[PDB]
């Protein structure tokens, strides 16, 4: 099958900029039998261009598509608030036609150090015989950040999960959840419980804690 | 105008198989349009499966054997209805499937390459959820505290949960959660609020929480 | 045949519109009314009726076979399956030079002297979803109707009743077999689409179809009658299908007009009902000439040179 | 989202345009989805619609792209959302029909108070405004009166009925009295 390779993964853009996403074919595509679509969270993909250049019926002309060699690429002038979501590329060359693995579009902001929180479990929770302990990075931008979870002092792994919102329509700042479980058992055993993060709005990595029993 | 109108969301359990319906309205005849089904997985690309082109179908080799696809034309009633069938469902077929239509009428038209072709019209997706999990209500723990407070929603099948707070008149500050897929088969969410510490002694936050597929509504004050 | 695999759609087939665009001077110089009335309006609702007066000579209009061949550049793709939606992609493809013999018949609710389906009887729509959709019905089997001047067209109550069934058969097999299937006269509208127009020797004649659109999918009609008898009607003053407007042709004269036509095909057009209870209602329909073409050209597609 | 209202046992004609001016194809429905009346290329085609033997349009119009939908003796009832499909577009219309009736005679004595009543269709509320030969902008919802009819309200009246930027007037004749001079 032919592979579609997508560059880039994620770019960030203003309103009014022009954009340019792009798509290497692992084979030649003589015909130009090319197409790109956009997805927003939560909906189905809608095609915009077809046969590498073409725009299809109601797509706005700021769409425009392009090839040299194996790229392909995708070029959005005078940037949209409806553009921002995610582009596929996919070729239609061969039989079976594939899709590249998306670039997803993006709000661009000035930087912001999450505002960092952490919960201790409940104890209606430790009642139940489970124990869970939450931490939130609150408004923060870019969206790259790495939480760790020290209890005891010993870094913990595989017994956490994380959970990203949306960019955010007015502020365009993204929040994370980071929520560490383990049994009533171990949490009653251990003192003190540390959520580390690192950002790129923090001059040094920052870390909260507490425990327990406070 | 093309509105292509999928079957619901259903949750299968392993092994079994499942049935995807696609109803399309504005279609005048599949002997003119091409069905194409295609599929994503959460957070994940797109992957085509198969196809009905000039009442003649066939399935990607990593679906051959295991689907079946077919149409037919109707009227009154009905507009022309496409469906796809999986047999032997498993974990790694969970995931949004799409129906969509490219009309075929036009030799010319750059759509389509001798039966590979672009998608013109997308149907909203079905999402097939496969698991073993049975409908459970959630378990709902305060997260007690510019302050920070909040909810867990816990333990908890199938999606969704929906929150508000204080019955809707408190949402600026509010970020609830996307929900995990725990280890256990079941999910979680949590919601979150920020707030002035001033008030914390003064206001009153209860998260409201609800999961109509078991019927569950849970109203929890959070205290400091 | 051709060895390929490509898209068709009758319902947006360009040579439709390129044999009525012809059909209709293929009547700008064979009947010529004696006066022809079309609505002249600036936008300002005001609406002036521009008139032209011509000769009215009395020709018995008998329409040619027509054939469409491709130039050069340029090639025709026929469609081959014994049940063509006539929308969609066709597999067993395969070019030709010139279409088969079609006799620009132009007429309403019945399709005459068209050509019949081969393997049982068809029925297109661009939508059989859409209440406003014209059903095109393809007949398997024509059944012979013969009109005269004098008055009127008989038609073989046996063929005439079996056929209804064999098209209220494929109809439920299109809306839903549990439910029921019912024919009623048209609606309302224009006397060229309430009735079965349609012109024979010149003679724009208007047959009242009530007696072969009110079957009820329960009881019959052939107590003391062997075949049906149409009470048709020749008018001077006639609604163009060519375009909104009145046309007045002069009366009739020779000692004897007749007409045996093959009704090969019809336009039904069910009611909508809003989704009540099944009891589809089809009725008589038509009027655009086009949806006839159409029922001739739904297997073909003129295509450039590569 | 067009929206016009008519008075009972008037004619109303519900637009609708094409983009173009070319006589296309139009259908006219009501919310049930029941076909009014849509053209067969250069015919009128009439459909089961109970607004049939008054329903009709203007074939001089179809060139200018314009396919109405003209009702006659209009009925409260006729009031609804009628939608017109035509060349893959819904210009879906609304149709509101009030009917204004005085209940005593035209002729009442003077000082006794007049009711109006207006009939309307459901989920209507409209907001009407009637105004005196002198210049009473008494008002009423759905049903006005003049608590005391003074004799300098003997007259003609010009009501009005306000429903979404829209009203139709619907003058009335009043009469005065005395005991006599
Ligand atoms: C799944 O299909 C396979 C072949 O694809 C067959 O061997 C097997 O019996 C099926 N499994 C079930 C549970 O039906
Ligand atoms: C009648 O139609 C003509 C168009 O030729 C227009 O110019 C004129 O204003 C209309 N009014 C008359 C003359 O009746
Ligand atoms: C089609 O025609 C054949 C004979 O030509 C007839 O036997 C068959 O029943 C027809 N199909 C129907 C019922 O539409
Ligand atoms: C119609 O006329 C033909 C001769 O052209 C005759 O064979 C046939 O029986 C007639 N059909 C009727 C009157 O049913
Ligand atoms: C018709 O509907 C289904 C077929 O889809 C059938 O099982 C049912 O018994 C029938 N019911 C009616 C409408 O009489
Ligand atoms: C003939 O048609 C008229 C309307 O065109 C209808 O009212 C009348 O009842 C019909 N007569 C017959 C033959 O039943
Ligand atoms: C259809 O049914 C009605 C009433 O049941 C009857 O009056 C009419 O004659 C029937 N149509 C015919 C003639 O088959
Ligand atoms: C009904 O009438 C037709 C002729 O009009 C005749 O051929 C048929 O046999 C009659 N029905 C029966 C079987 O009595
Ligand atoms: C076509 O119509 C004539 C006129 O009645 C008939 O005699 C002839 O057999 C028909 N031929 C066809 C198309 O079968
Ligand atoms: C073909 O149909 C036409 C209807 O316009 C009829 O006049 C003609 O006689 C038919 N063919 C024959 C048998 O002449
Ligand atoms: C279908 O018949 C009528 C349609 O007018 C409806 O009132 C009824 O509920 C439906 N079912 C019956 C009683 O046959
Ligand atoms: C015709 O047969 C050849 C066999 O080599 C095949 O390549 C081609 O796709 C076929 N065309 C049709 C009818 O689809
Ligand atoms: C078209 O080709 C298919 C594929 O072999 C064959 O089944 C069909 O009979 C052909 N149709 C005709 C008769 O042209």
């Amino acid at each position: 099958d032919i592979q579609m390779t997508q560059s880039p993964s994620t770019l960030s853009a203003s309103i009014g900029d022009t954009v340019r996403i792009s798509c290497r074919a692992s084979q030649s595509i003589t015909g130009n039998w090319v197409a790109w679509y956009q997805q927003r969270p939560g909906k189905a993909p809608r095609l915009l261009i077809y046969r590498g250049a073409a725009l299809l019926g109601g797509v706005p002309s700021r769409f425009s598509g392009s090839a040299a060699g194996t790229d392909f690429t995708l070029t959005i002038g005078n940037l949209q608030a409806e553009d921002f979501g995610t582009f596929y590329c996919q070729q239609y060359d061969t039989y079976p036609g594939t899709f590249g693995q998306g670039t997803k579009v993006e709000v661009k902001r000035t930087v912001a150090a999450p505002s960092v929180f952490i919960f201790p479990p409940s104890d209606e929770q430790l009642k139940s015989g489970t124990a869970s302990v939450v931490c939130l990075l609150n408004n923060f931008y870019p969206r790259e950040a790495k939480v760790q979870w020290k209890v005891d002092n010993a870094l913990q792994s595989g017994n956490s999960q994380e959970s990203v919102t949306e960019q955010d329509s007015k502020d365009s700042t993204y929040s994370l959840s980071s929520t560490l479980t383990l049994s009533k058992a171990d949490y009653e055993k251990h003192k003190v419980y540390a959520c580390e993060v690192t950002h790129q709005g923090l001059s040094s990595p920052v870390t909260k804690s507490f425990n327990r029993g406070e | 105008q093309i509105h292509l109108v999928q079957s619901g969301t259903e949750v299968k359990k392993p092994g079994s198989s499942v049935t995807v319906s696609c109803k399309a309205y504005g279609v005048n005849t599949f002997g003119l349009y091409a069905v194409n089904w295609v599929r994503q997985a959460p957070g994940q690309s797109l992957e085509y499966i198969g196809q009905i082109w000039r009442w003649k179908s066939s399935a990607s080799h990593h679906f051959r054997g295991r689907v079946l696809i077919s149409a037919v034309d109707l009227t009154g009633s009905s507009p022309p209805i496409s469906s796809l069938e999986i047999k032997n469902l498993t974990s790694d077929d969970t995931a949004v499937y799409f129906c969509t239509t490219t009309s075929t009428y036009d030799k010319w038209s750059g759509l389509h390459h001798d039966g590979v072709m672009a998608f013109s019209s997308w149907g909203q997706g079905t999402l097939i959820s496969v698991s073993a999990a049975s409908t459970k209500g959630p378990s709902v723990f305060p997260l007690a505290p510019t302050a920070a407070l909040g909810c867990l929603v816990k333990d908890y099948f199938p999606e969704p949960v929906t929150v508000s707070w204080n019955s809707g008149a408190l949402t600026s500050g509010v970020h609830t959660f996307p929900a995990v897929l725990q280890s256990s088969g079941l999910y979680s969410l949590s919601s979150v609020v920020t707030v002035p510490s001033s008030s914390l002694g003064t206001q009153t936050y209860i998260c409201n929480v609800n999961h109509k597929p078991s019927n569950t509504k849970v109203d929890k004050r959070v205290e400091p | 045949l051709e060895n390929v695999t490509e898209n068709f759609n009758m319902w947006k087939n360009n040579m439709v519109e390129q044999m009525h665009e012809d059909i209709i001077s293929l009547w700008d110089q064979s009947l010529k009314p004696c006066v022809k009335l079309t609505p002249l309006c600036v936008g300002a609702g005001s609406c002036n009726t521009s008139v032209i007066t011509q000769a009215c000579p009395k020709v018995s209009f008998e329409p040619i076979p027509i054939h469409y061949c491709a130039p050069a550049g340029f090639a025709i793709l026929k469609c081959n399956d014994k049940k063509f939606n006539g929308t969609g992609p066709c597999t067993n493809v395969s070019t030709v030079q010139c279409t088969h013999g079609i006799r620009p018949v132009v007429s309403t609710q019945l399709l005459l002297n068209g050509s019949l389906a081969e393997e049982e009887i068809v029925i297109r729509s661009e939508n059989f979803t859409n209440n406003a959709k014209t059903i095109i019905v393809q007949l398997n089997e024509s059944v012979v109707i013969n009109c005269t001047g004098a008055g009127h067209c008989n038609l073989s109550k046996t063929q005439w009743e079996n056929t209804l069934e064999q098209i209220a058969i494929k109809l439920k097999e299109q809306f839903g077999n549990n439910k029921t299937i019912i024919f009623n006269p048209s609606s309302g509208g224009d006397p060229e689409i309430v009735t079965h127009s349609f012109n024979c020797g010149g003679e724009f004649f208007y047959c009242n179809s009530t007696q072969l659109f009110t079957w009820n999918d329960t009881r019959k009609l052939n107590n003391t009658g062997r075949n049906i008898t149409l009470p048709c009607r020749i008018k001077q003053i006639i609604n163009m299908w060519q375009e909104v407007g009145k046309a007045m042709y002069a009366p009739p004269i020779r000692g004897q007009i007749r007409c045996s036509s093959n009704i090969t095909g019809l336009l039904l057009t069910r009611d909508g009902g809003k989704d009540t209870n099944g009891t589809e209602i089809f009725r008589p329909g038509g009027g655009d000439m086009r949806d006839n073409w159409r029922s001739e050209l739904y297997k073909y597609k003129v295509v450039k040179i590569e | 989202k067009k929206v016009v209202l008519g008075k009972k046992g008037d004619t109303v004609e519900l637009t609708c345009t094409a983009s173009q001016k070319k006589s296309i194809q139009f259908h006219w429905k009501n919310s049930n989805q029941i076909k009014i009346l849509g053209n067969q290329g250069s015919f009128l085609t009439k459909g089961p619609s109970k607004l049939n033997d008054r329903a009709d349009s203007r074939r001089s119009l179809w060139d200018q792209g314009n396919f109405p939908l003209i009702i006659k003796n209009l009925k409260i009832e006729d009031s609804d959302t009628y939608i017109c499909e035509v060349e893959d577009q819904k210009e879906e219309v609304q149709l509101l029909v009030f009917g204004l009736t005085a209940n005593s005679d035209t002729h009442l004595l003077q000082g006794q108070s007049l009711t109006l009543t207006l009939e309307s269709p459901p989920g209507s509320s409209p907001s009407v405004q009637c105004r005196s030969p002198r210049g009473k902008n008494i008002q009423g919802g759905k049903t006005l009166s003049v608590s005391q009819l003074e004799l300098q309200d003997s007259g003609t009246w010009t009501c009005t009925v306000l429903q979404n930027q829209k009203k139709v007037e619907f003058k009335i004749d009043i009469v005065v009295l005395a005991f006599q001079k």
